[PDB]
């Protein structure tokens, strides 16, 4: 037995979310989730499950559940897929194949533009490979891009690996900050701690 | 449970190589990015590298750039450190640590014991060991000295490791000669002293040299 | 590189006393900020990650919160076993950089420290050196001063101390102080003792021994 209800508001309802390439994680355990505030909630511009079905998700427990959470512009938030290929799906946060899990996301424009355009936002734009599914990489090593050594952004062939997402609240909503949440279940051969209702 | 441990350390001269070793247990270690960090004795801590859970990724802090590099075989569940062109500066305990969600660049969730790194030029030497006998005031404190000895660590132990309560090993001191001197004491009821046996263990494993040496009122 | 700052760099408290100690990064990091224990001779102690999240198997004393640039780690009920230094890390960016580190001791009640003296082994005058031992058990607070006395003259550039971490069971220390010297110039003398000023006593004690029994 548990009586806590799960934190999502602590995740959801934050005030300042992670850059995509910083991303954020939380472990959600012993306590009990409805999911139902979930896909109920008419907040969610995207709301797409692998594996399994939000409408039958109360219905299960799991060891943990991880939620990760970040930002990045609408038209970027179909690489946050299974196979999913681009910049933000190679250089900053990869699904893998297997991914089991729900994918949520909803416009933040109301929060993350600036008068001006907002430039804590950012994601990396140069990388020497791509990411293993749920690699993280949070280095700032000037990007070395021809056989001449890099210092800074001043030398040739030396570029900045991240790039400020600029997010003004007049652009279109291809480029409108859209808040991502993408939760995990992950079900170990070892006791379940988070379940839901009932 | 989860496991790690470290193996490798000793001493080295100045620009001389050596190659740490890191065992894990208990987790799948091929799913975890893990780090390398180093403790200068009675200084803080300092990142070294990481390397992501595939190896596919590594990352340096820039005082050991081209000089060390971070590797992993996943199948023998090992990370590895391999350091050359060691200085005085890189005398440090070594310890490899998870990486708390195994993405990278999390909390460092589980570390090993550590491993001791020496760069010096003076050459290994073992202790000598001298018992420092009681005559005092109802219970009776009683000794053993361990002298002369490069590099550290030396383990002691007092009555294999069986004799815990009123011991007080302290830490190495470093004598003008460059030579390490450490004691090591426990206090005892006065009414043990010709009755019971008290040894003195002392395990130096630069040296290769392992002394019981029995502490016996004068 | 991010370079946090603890402070302070070493407190003491009474046993039960709430305890606070906060890190300042150089910039606003967030939330990406964890917190390590490390108990002497032992590895760190994973205690609090992100900036107040409580770690699986940690007791419920320990508590982190803050963000931005000003990060607090709360010992609610300081233990005994709680004797270690703290390390603040950020987890914003490479390099990762902890914080100096914050020693936390106990502060407990005066305890005088029993001191015993013991003259070198026979099996050492043999090798040619002869060391003098004082040893200070179990007293509070740590400083106290050591005298050595070569027929009642004072020695000094030819003693070393060395002192143990404050025991995580009575809150106290122990103190060993060892002055050498060559077997030649311990025969020339003859009454050798150690004279130890604590706040725990009346008046400065000294213990002696006699050379050669
Ligand atoms: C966020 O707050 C709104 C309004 O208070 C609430 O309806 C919603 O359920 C909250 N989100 C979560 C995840 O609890």
């Amino acid at each position: 037995n548990i009586t806590n209800l799960c934190p999502f508001g602590e995740v959801f309802n934050a005030t300042r979310f992670a850059s995509v390439y910083a991303w954020n994680r939380k472990r959600i355990s012993n306590c009990v989730a409805d999911y139902s505030v979930l896909y109920n909630s008419a907040s969610f511009s995207t709301f797409k499950c692998y594996g399994v079905s939000p409408t039958k998700l109360n219905d299960l427990c799991f060891t943990n559940v991880y939620a990760d959470s970040f930002v990045i512009r609408g038209d970027e938030v179909r690489q946050i897929a299974p196979g999913q290929t681009g910049k933000i799906a190679d250089y900053n946060y990869k699904l893998p194949d297997d991914f089991t899990g729900c994918v949520i996301a909803w416009n933040s424009n109301n929060l993350d533009s600036k008068v001006g355009g907002n430039y804590n936002y950012l994601y990396r734009l140069f990388r020497k490979s791509n990411l293993k599914p749920f690699e993280r990489d949070i280095s700032t090593e000037i990007y070395q891009a021809g056989s001449t050594p890099c210092n800074g952004v001043e030398g040739f062939n030396c570029y900045f690996p991240l790039q400020s997402y600029g997010f003004q609240p007049t652009n279109g909503v291809g480029y409108q900050p859209y808040r991502v949440v993408v939760l995990s279940f992950e079900l170990l051969h070892a006791p379940a701690t988070v379940c839901g209702p009932k | 449970e989860v496991q790690l441990v470290e193996s490798g350390g000793g001493l080295v001269q100045p620009g001389g190589s050596l190659r740490l070793s890191c065992a894990a247990s208990g987790f799948t270690f091929s799913s975890y990015a893990m780090s390398w960090v180093r403790q200068a004795p009675g200084k803080g801590l300092e990142w070294v590298s990481l390397i992501s859970g595939s190896g596919g990724s590594t990352y340096y802090a820039d005082s050991v750039k081209g000089r060390f590099t971070i590797s992993r075989d996943n199948s023998k569940n090992t990370l590895y450190l391999q350091m050359n062109s060691l200085r005085a500066e890189d005398t440090a305990v070594y310890y490899c640590a998870r990486d708390l969600w195994g993405s990278g660049f999390f909390a460092f969730d589980v570390w090993g014991q550590g491993t001791l790194v020496t760069v010096s030029s003076a050459s290994t030497k073992g202790p000598s060991v001298f018992p420092l006998a009681p005559s005092s005031g109802g219970t009776a404190a009683l000794g053993c000295l361990v002298k002369d000895y490069f590099p550290e660590p030396v383990t002691v132990s007092w009555n294999s490791g069986a004799l815990t309560s009123g011991v007080h090993t302290f830490p190495a001191v470093l004598q003008s000669s460059g030579l390490y001197s450490l004691s090591s004491v426990v206090t005892v009821p006065s009414s043990s002293l010709g009755t019971q046996t008290y040894i003195c263990n002392v395990n130096h494993k630069p040296s290769n040299t392992k002394v019981d040496k029995k502490v016996e009122p004068k | 590189d991010i370079q946090m700052t603890q402070s302070p760099s070493s407190l003491s408290a009474s046993v039960g006393d709430r305890v606070t100690i906060t890190c300042q990064a150089s910039q606003d990091i967030s939330n990406y900020l964890n917190w390590y224990q490390q108990k002497p001779g032992k590895a760190p102690k994973l205690l609090i990650y992100d900036a107040s999240n409580l770690e699986t198997g940690v007791p419920s004393r320990f508590s982190g919160s803050g963000s931005g640039t000003d990060f607090t780690f709360t010992i609610s009920s300081l233990q005994p076993e709680d004797i270690a230094t703290y390390y603040c890390q950020q987890d914003a960016g490479t390099p990762l950089t902890f914080g100096q580190g914050t020693k936390v001791e106990i502060k407990r009640t005066v305890a005088a420290p029993s001191v015993f003296i013991f003259p070198p082994s026979d099996e050492q005058l043999k090798s040619g050196t002869a060391s003098v031992v004082c040893l200070l058990n179990n007293f509070y607070p740590r400083e106290a001063k050591v005298q050595w006395k070569v027929d009642n003259a004072l020695q000094s550039g030819n003693s070393q101390e060395s002192v143990t971490e404050q025991d995580s069971k009575d809150s106290t220390y122990s103190l060993s102080s060892t002055l050498t010297l060559s077997k030649a110039d311990y025969e020339k003398h003859k009454v050798y003792a150690c004279e130890v000023t604590h706040q725990g006593l009346s008046s400065p004690v000294t213990k002696s021994f006699n050379r050669g029994e």
